[PDB]
């Protein structure tokens, strides 16, 4: 009684449209544009009304 | 499309009443498996008499 069970879940943001057979490299080299705000910080807008 | 815009990573021409903010990717693979196999066997008698 044999039973494989495989999962997989990539979750990328953001580079070149991901696909399973992609190397861990051609991802990187293809990051020239396709940049994404991974972290951000700002102020409450009432502060800017001066 | 007067002052005709374009997305920052220029590969589109948005109309000049919209602005874009670029990001994504996500996918997930998963599969399963099930097998079986059975067998059996036999019986025999014999008597040679007199
Ligand atoms: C899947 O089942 C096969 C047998 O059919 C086994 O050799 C293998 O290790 C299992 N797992 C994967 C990821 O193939």
């Amino acid at each position: 009684y044999l039973s494989n069970r495989t999962n997989s879940r990539v979750q990328s943001f953001g580079g070149v449209p991901f696909y399973p057979g992609i190397t861990l490299e051609t991802w990187q080299k293809g990051i020239t544009n396709h940049l994404v705000a991974i972290d951000r910080a700002g102020l409450p807008l009432h502060f800017f009304i001066k | 499309y007067t002052n005709c815009k374009t997305t920052e990573d220029g590969q589109y021409i948005i109309p000049d009443e919209v602005y874009t903010i670029p990001q994504k990717e996500s996918n997930l693979e998963m599969n399963s498996e099930v097998l079986e196999s059975w067998m059996n066997y036999q019986s025999t008698t014999s008597l040679s008499i007199n």
